[PDB]
RNA sequence: GAACGAGGUAGAUGAAGAGGUCUGGAAAGGCCCGCCAUAGGAGGUAACAGCCCUGUAGUCAAAACUUCGUUCGA
RNA sequence: GACCGAUAGUGAACCAGUACCGUGAGGGAAAGGUGAAAAGCACCCCGGAAGGGGAGUGAAAGAGAUCCUGAAACCGUGUGCCUACAAGUAGUCAGAGCCCGUUAACGGGUGAUGGCGUGCCUUUUGUAGAAUGAACCGGCGAGUUACGAUCUCGUGCAAGGUU
RNA sequence: AACAGUGGUAGGAGAGCGUUCUAAGGGCUGUGAAGCCAGACCGGAAGGACUGGUGGAGCGCUUAGAAGUGAGAAUGCCGGUA
């Protein structure tokens, strides 16, 4: 919990101590991973209906008497077998979301974290200032700072002039200070911390 | 962890047991149900309590007493617990809540006699068991009723 | 769309490419546009009514617009459309130029 | 029983590459280079397009009807 | 939209609540896809036409009006080996002869002749069964979901846990 | 390494194979994917490759997830042909 401190031009300043009670945990394989798969499925909307026997605009009358005919006997048109349709134990509406203890949540959360501490891919950039909604000034930043791939940034007070300037290129995230989760911090593989949110979060955690 | 080498906690999967398919797995054309059974058919299962018109047990057997809208069930409390507090306190039933002894005041806190106990207290509870009461005494705290 | 009957015009994809040409035809209904030079398809042809000829077509075909830009009036070469009004109506300015149409 | 702000109903404006080269019937594709991005939504474009077109982010627009907030007792 | 993609999905992607059936209440279908652009076949020959052969368009005509792909049942034409003194759940294991030459390996096709041998499925104590079901090919077609309960396993905390 | 075992109906238990979509990583594809057709290849199996022909735009692999997930029979339904 030593990371070195950036400024927006790459300059780099006195390094910060963070807390290890949030970044020098050794992270909880299998927390994490059910932390991914919650949110993973919460996220789905699960909208999907199917017509059941019952409901297929028809059916009714028995298609021809029980006996005394060279064919199978048979209920009304619309039922499973049948090329009408009429399917069984289809989708229906429904949730693919639940709930975790408050320990656990916060536990994945801190042991994403401490995970890209030891990882050594967190980069902390006090005061994340810009006068200006363009975006290829972050862009420049963003060389400046060496930041290939994707990556998570988090300013608290700054979403509202950077968020704009950031959320075009080219799958960057702005994300406010509460907004942190663990697939958003995973899925980007470089997280952006403003020294305001490392204490706001310090403290919240 | 990165997402493209996600591994559970071992031990914490299963996959579901699709009955009814093919012969390799067994439970193929019985889905293992039997054969031809009245628990073989869909929904042909029984009254959960049911003994083949053999009157069941719960009726073959008597009815007891009542039951009535007053009680004072109490939350109650060992000597044991009383340790974790300090030398010289005054335990009552509102701090008892807060310290998350009892999550359930209910008709009110009652103390037992089981434990080790020497610190010196004030104690407020709603009722004293015989031994508990002397027991606090003899600790050196004083057992006053609410 | 950009084009307009009667412009001079040219082409961006296929088998013809960028090859200058005049504009007359516009099918708006599905946004086709016929140049000059362009698209020959080679027809065959039963005789019209008393037309005593049997005998091989060749003419214009209708390409689709989107393969098709303007020309900077002043530098000549193949720019995009702005708008923009000279005093009431609108007018059609090239970008990265003045020259209207 | 007025004039006042905001919408709704038609719409307007809207950045950046026919970049070179290879194959191919046709480049939106491969190789090497640029630019915009408050716009990398979507669709079409002779194949898979932020920079080809319609458009998109933002910014505007109403002659006529129409929905919301300010005036006229003990 | 960790919903379907033309037996699906609304009955209905297409002039469908239509054709059709019924006196009537009512029941109730099938049927999507040329190409980028019709550039949809000038002209010639057989033919009454249909339909063909050329020629031409197009990246493709094997792409020509069910017109992208075009499986199987089914129907044909050539063919390498075998077959008119042999009865065969039709195979397998031996096996001469003839033919061919491979994702090269103690190869491929056919097989005169010998040994053994009564299909599959269900249901039954028992089935080759003269008990039942399948004319064949293709598609579709059956133990799920919700809410609770319980048990094992895995997790975070633990005399606390938990919204 | 030693020793022992390895018929199996109803059943119980465990290992897996394949399919459709979804995420992360990788990249295959008009220098021809998917699908289909034919091979004398590989694995203990479910199965998987490789080489040709057709076809003319999409698609495998890797880890995990969720299932309308696997047909030979139901005098099954529909379509086609004996």
């Amino acid at each position: 919990p030593k990371v070195a401190l950036y400024n927006q031009n790459g300059s780099t300043a006195g390094d910060i101590e963070l807390n290890a009670s949030v970044f020098g945990i050794e992270p909880n394989e299998s927390v994490v991973f059910d932390a991914i798969l919650m949110q993973r499925a919460s996220l789905r909307q699960g909208t999907h209906k199917v017509k059941n026997r019952s409901e297929v605009r028809g059916g009714g009358r028995k298609p021809w008497r029980q006996k005394g005919t060279g064919r199978a006997r048979q209920g009304s048109i619309r039922s499973p077998q049948w090329r009408g349709g009429g399917v069984v134990f289809g989708p229906t509406p429904r949730s693919y979301s639940y709930k975790l203890p408050k320990k656990v949540r916060r536990l994945a959360i801190k042991s994403v974290l401490s995970s890209k501490v030891i990882d050594n891919n967190i980069i902390v950039l006090e005061d994340l200032t810009l006068d200006t909604a363009k975006t290829k000034e972050m862009a420049a930043i963003l060389k400046g700072l060496s930041v290939e791939k994707k990556a998570l940034i988090v300013t608290a007070d700054a979403n509202e002039a950077v968020a704009l300037s950031a959320r075009n290129i080219p799958g960057v995230t702005v994300v406010e200070a509460n907004g942190i989760n663990v697939l958003d911090v995973v899925n980007h593989e470089k997280l952006l911390i403003t020294k305001a949110a490392v204490e706001k979060v310090e403290e919240v955690l | 962890m990165k997402l493209h080498e996600l591994k559970p906690s071992e031990g914490s999967r299963k996959t579901r047991n699709r009955v009814g398919r093919g012969i390799g797995s067994g439970n193929g054309k019985t889905a293992g149900k039997g054969h031809k059974g009245q628990n073989a058919r869909s929904g042909g299962g029984v009254r959960p309590g049911f003994e083949g018109g053999q009157m069941p047990l719960f009726q073959r057997l008597p009815k007891r007493g009542f039951t009535n809208i007053n009680r004072k069930e109490y939350a109650v409390v060992n000597l044991d617990k009383l340790n974790g507090f300090a030398e010289g306190t005054e335990v009552t039933p509102e701090l008892l809540l807060e310290t998350g002894v009892i999550s359930k005041l209910n008709a009110g806190v009652k103390i037992l006699g089981n434990g080790k106990l020497e610190k010196k207290l004030t104690v407020k509870a709603n009722k004293f068991s015989a031994s508990a009461k002397e027991a606090v005494e003899a600790a050196g705290g004083t057992a006053e009723v609410i | 769309m950009h084009v307009k009957k009667g412009d001079k015009v040219m082409v961006i994809s296929g088998k013809d490419k960028g090859k200058q040409g005049t504009i007359l035809a516009a099918f708006p209904k599905k946004d086709r546009v016929l140049v000059e030079g362009v698209n020959m398809v080679k027809k065959h042809s039963k005789p019209t009514q008393a037309n005593p000829q049997g005998g091989i077509s060749n003419q214009e075909a209708p390409i689709h617009v989107s393969n098709v830009m303007p020309l900077d009036p002043k530098t000549g070469e193949v720019t995009r459309v702005g708008y923009k009004v000279e005093d009431g109506k609108k007018v059609r300015v090239a970008k990265k130029s003045g020259q209207v149409l």
